[PDB]
């Protein structure tokens, strides 16, 4: 995705083109309460004390 | 114990209490029916001033599918012996005082709950 997003303006690649292939998401204020968010997508998934392992989404 | 409501079975609506003063026995009658039933509780009404609820009895096995729960593994269950479990406080307002917690098992066709 990133590859192909690096490469737009030239083609035509956009942001919807990532919405429907399935990667980003909208979550309303009413949802965010029942998710798992996470701030970075590297620093807060490697392997350490067990805090939850259970992150459903992330930050940009 | 406790005491529930019995409908009636006629008009099938709230059913009175009753003290028989001639066979001296207790009785349901109706407001708008004549039905009348022979009781079995002795009971009419109790209250609970310390509302000693057990908290086990409202939580649910859907709990454990929770992506936002803490999970441990130091606290397995009783039947099956799963090792991946939750933990949570009472969650329920009027909290007396206590964050005692209420483990759950983390496995399918189990649900079990149980406290330490
Ligand atoms: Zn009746
Ligand atoms: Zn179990």
């Amino acid at each position: 995705h990133i590859d192909q997003l690096k490469e737009r303006e030239y083609n035509n690649y956009s942001w919807q083109d990532l919405v429907a292939s399935g990667v980003v998401e909208y979550i309303d204020t009413l949802e965010e309460e029942t998710v798992m968010l996470a701030m970075t997508p590297d620093d807060l998934q490697e392997k350490e004390v067990a805090y939850c392992s259970t992150y459903t989404h992330c930050e940009i | 114990g406790f005491v529930g409501i019995r409908f009636c079975q006629e008009c099938n609506n709230m059913l009175y209490p009753k003290e028989d003063k001639e066979n001296r026995i207790l009785l349901y009658a109706c407001r708008n029916c004549d039905y009348q039933q022979e009781a079995d509780n002795s009971c009419i009404y109790v209250n609970k001033i310390t509302h000693e609820v057990d908290e086990l009895t409202q939580i649910i096995a859907d709990v454990s599918q929770d992506p936002t729960l803490p999970r441990t593994e130091d606290h397995p269950c009783q039947k099956c012996g799963h090792k991946e479990a939750v933990f949570f406080q009472s969650h329920s307002a009027r909290a007396e005082d206590a964050m005692r917690l209420y483990y759950v098992c983390t496995a399918p066709h189990c649900g079990h709950r149980w406290t330490e």
